[PDB]
C-alpha cells in the first residue's frame, strides 16, 4: 500500500510511504468474501491514513524536534553576548 | 587594578564576608543593626551606639534590633549602608573598598530598583573599582562541582529553586515564595504565645531564633503526631527559667511546606521543588530530579530533607530515581561558590567596572548580570 | 419541543449566556468558582459556600478563585457542571434545561473526549432536548454579515486564526495556540514582581488582570522602546495605596507576538494569521487577507492592530491590500452569531436531539460537527 505527495512551491516537501500486509482469510461464500476482503482494506486503509495524518502532525513535529529544536533547552532565545562573554568547563 | 576581590555573600538572616580562593567565609555575623532601647547615664559605656555583628550578639538585651532586610528585599538602606561599612572597617576585614573588586549576591526575581540603588551605594558612597552581582544556586552549583541540577535553597528570606543544566540557569522555571526561616521562626514565637510563653521585644525574639535552631524536628506524617499527645521537651533560656516547648516544636517548620498556617496561599517548599522541575523541558526532569541540591539555613531541620524526598514521592512522576543531596557546609554553600566564581580569570570578563557604570548607568549593569 | 433555544458560548476568562435572537448577551459573568479562605464564625453568613458570578466579583478577598477551563481544555468537570447549573439557576436564566435546544461553543483542534464529556452532562445530568456544539470563528463572520474571510481571536484561553471562504471552514488550514490572555495576565504579574509589587493570592489574581486590562499598551517599534526610558505612570488599587507600574505595562502583552518570554515555544498571533492564509489555497488567499476579522479580550489593547498591519506587510508578499476590520463589540461577537444561528430556521437539522445521542452515543455528535 504506497501513498506519495510532493509540494515544490517555494521549494520541495515529498511524503513517500508504504505498508506491507501478510493476512490469512477463510473462504465461505461469494457475499462474504466479497464483503470480507474489502472489509481488511477498509480498516489497513483508515488506519495507515489515521496513522499517517495522526502520527504525522503530532510525531513528526516531536522527532523532528528531537532533531533540532524549535527553542533551546533552556526555552530562551540564545544570548549572543553572552555566548561571547563566557566560559564553561573545570 | 585586580586586587584580590572580597565575596559579600548578603543574606537576610546572616551575613557572608572574606577574600576570594579561600575555604570557608572567616567572617560570619547576622545581618542587623542594634541600637539602644535605655538611656546611657553613666560615663565608659559602650560608645557609637550603632551596633553590628559580634557586639551586637553580645548585648542583646539593651539593642532595640531591627533588621533592615525581609525577603531579600532591603527596606533600611541606610542600615545596609553601616553594615557594609561594618564589613570593609577594622573590626572585621580591615582592608579599603577602594582597592578590591566586590562580588555581591541577590535572591532571584527581586526588584530591579534594590539592585540598582545596591550598585550606586557600591560605585559612589564606597568607591569600588568593579562590582558583579550574582544569583545563590548559579553559585552553590559551582561550590559542589556540579554543572545540572535543582538548587532547592531555605534561608531566613527566601525560599527559590532554580534549575540548572550544564550551565545554564534557566530563568523562566524559577519558582520562588516569601516564605522563609525568618516567618518559621514568627510562627514559632505566635505558637509559644498559645503555649504560653510570650517573646514581644525585639532584642528577645532572638531567643526564639535560638530555640528554632535547636529544638525542633520535621515529623513524616504530620496526621499521625497530630492524633498522637507528645512528650514536652525542656529548654532553658539565657536568664535560667525552664520552658516546655509541647507541640510547637513539631508544627513550627510544617510552615514551610503547609503555608496555608501562616494565612498565606502559597506553593510551600516541597511544591516549588517540583513546579520548578516541571516548568523546564521534558528531556531535562530526569537528570534534574536526579540532581537535586540543598542550601540555606532553613533546610537544617530535623528529617527535612526525609520529608522532602517523600513529599517529591508523592507528586513526581512514578518509577523514577530521586535524589536529594546536600553538602556538609550547607549555610556557607553560596559563598564557597562565589569565592571560586571569583579565584577564575573569567570573572574580569563578567564584572561591571566602575569606568562602564558612569558611562552607560543601570542599563550596563541588567545586562551583565543576564 | 422546539421551543427558544440557549446560546451558553464559552470560555476560560468569560462565560456569556442568553435567549436567541437577541443583540447582546444579557447574561455575562467571569468563568470560575470562588470558595471561601476563612472559616466562617459568625452565623447569618454567606450560605452556600460555592460561589459564582457577580456575588463572587463581589466578595473576591473572602473567596480562593480558580478556573476550570485552562486554554480550552475543561481541568475540573465539577465546576463546570456548578457553572452550568448556576447558568439555568433562577439567580441569571430562570428557565429549565429541559425546555430549551441548547448551542455549545468550543475552540477549534481539542481534545475529543472534553467534547464527548460534555455532551455526557448536557444530555444526562441536565435533561437537554437538543443540543449542538460549533465553532467560535463561523458565528463571529455570521455575527458580522460576511461569509468569506479569516477569523483572528485572543480571548483568555486560545488564539486561532480559523479561514474561512463562501461557507467552506477549512478545517486543516486553522491554526492554533495555548498562549492568550491568562499568560499574558500571568506573564504580567511576573513583571510586577521583578518591579517590586508582589501579588501572590488568588483573589488577588484578578487585579493583575484589572491593571492588564486598563493600563497597557502595544508599542510598534517594540528596540525603540527598550532603548527609550519610560515615563513610569500611576494606578490605583482597589484599597488605596499607589503603583507604579514602569515598563512592565508594554513589554507584558509583547508575550502574544513574541511567545519565547514565558518560556514556550510557539508561532504568535501575527504568525498564525499569516500562517492561517498561506496553508489555503493559492486563489483564495488574496480574499483572506482583504477580510481579517478581530475578536476577543486580548485584541483589545492599544495599538494591537497597529501592530498585526506592521507585522503582515513584513511577512506577506508585498503589494497587497491588507484589511484588519474588527466589530465595535468585539467582546460579544461569538454570541450574537450563536444568536444569530440559533434563531434561523435551518438550526433544527443540524443539531444532535437526545433521542439520537441514546440510539448512537458519541460518533452521532462528531458526525454533526463535522
Amino acid at each position: 500500500l504506497k501513498i506519495q505527495v510532493h509540494y515544490y512551491e517555494d521549494g520541495n516537501v515529498q511524503l513517500v510511504s508504504h505498508k506491507d500486509v501478510q493476512d490469512s482469510v477463510t473462504v465461505s461464500n461469494e457475499a462474504q468474501t466479497a464483503k470480507e476482503f474489502i472489509k481488511i482494506i477498509e480498516h489497513a486503509e483508515n488506519e495507515y491514513q489515521t496513522a499517517i495524518s495522526e502520527n504525522y502532525q503530532t510525531m513528526s513535529d516531536t522527532t523532528f524536534k528531537a532533531l533540532r529544536r524549535q527553542l533551546p533547552v533552556t526555552r530562551t532565545k540564545i544570548d549572543w553576548n553572552k555566548i561571547l562573554s563566557y566560559k564553561i568547563g573545570k | 587594578i585586580a586586587n584580590q576581590p572580597v565575596v559579600i555573600d548578603n543574606g537576610s538572616g546572616v551575613i557572608k564576608a572574606g577574600f576570594a580562593g579561600d575555604q570557608i567565609p572567616k567572617y560570619c555575623f547576622p545581618n542587623y543593626v542594634g541600637r539602644p532601647k535605655h538611656v546611657r547615664v553613666m560615663a565608659g559605656a559602650l560608645e557609637g551606639d550603632i551596633f553590628i555583628g559580634p557586639k551586637a550578639e553580645e548585648h542583646r538585651g539593651l539593642l532595640s534590633i531591627r533588621y533592615p532586610m525581609e525577603h531579600g528585599i532591603v527596606k533600611d538602606w541606610n542600615d545596609m549602608e553601616r553594615i557594609w561599612q561594618y564589613v570593609y572597617s577594622k573590626e572585621q576585614l580591615q582592608t579599603f573598598s577602594e582597592e578590591h573588586p566586590v562580588l555581591l549576591t541577590e535572591a532571584p526575581l527581586n526588584p530591579r530598583k534594590n539592585r540598582e540603588r545596591a550598585a550606586e551605594v557600591f560605585f559612589e558612597t564606597f568607591n569600588v573599582p568593579a562590582l558583579f552581582i550574582s544569583m545563590q544556586a548559579v553559585l552553590s552549583l559551582y561550590a559542589t562541582g556540579r554543572t545540572t541540577g535543582v538548587v532547592l535553597d531555605s534561608g531566613d528570606g527566601v525560599t527559590h529553586a532554580v534549575p540548572i543544566y550544564e550551565g545554564f540557569a534557566m530563568p523562566h522555571s524559577i519558582m520562588r515564595i516569601d516564605i522563609a526561616g525568618r516567618d518559621v521562626s514568627r510562627f514559632l514565637r505566635l505558637y509559644l504565645r498559645k503555649e504560653g510563653y510570650d517573646f514581644h521585644s525585639s532584642s528577645e525574639f532572638e531567643i526564639v531564633k535560638a530555640i528554632k535552631e535547636r529544638a525542633c524536628y520535621l515529623s513524616i506524617n504530620p496526621q499521625k503526631d497530630e492524633t498522637l499527645e507528645t512528650e514536652k521537651a525542656q529548654y532553658y533560656l539565657p536568664d535560667g527559667s525552664t520552658i516546655e516547648i509541647g507541640p510547637s516544636r513539631f508544627r513550627a517548620p510544617e510552615l514551610l511546606f503547609r503555608p496555608d498556617l501562616i494565612g498565606e496561599e502559597s506553593e510551600g517548599i516541597h511544591e516549588v521543588l517540583v513546579f520548578a522541575i516541571q516548568k523546564s523541558d521534558m528531556d531535562l526532569r530526569r537528570t534534574l530530579f536526579s540532581n537535586i541540591v540543598l542550601s540555606g539555613g532553613s533546610t537544617l531541620f530535623k528529617g527535612f530533607g526525609d520529608r522532602l524526598l517523600s513529599e517529591v514521592k508523592k507528586l513526581a512522576p512514578k518509577d523514577v530515581k530521586i535524589r536529594i543531596s546536600a553538602p556538609q557546609e550547607r549555610l556557607y554553600s553560596t559563598w564557597i561558590g562565589g569565592s571560586i566564581l571569583a579565584s577564575l580569570d573569567t570573572f574580569k570578563k563578567m564584572w561591571v567596572s566602575k569606568k562602564e557604570y558612569e558611562e552607560d548607568g543601570a542599563r550596563s549593569i541588567h545586562r551583565k548580570t543576564f
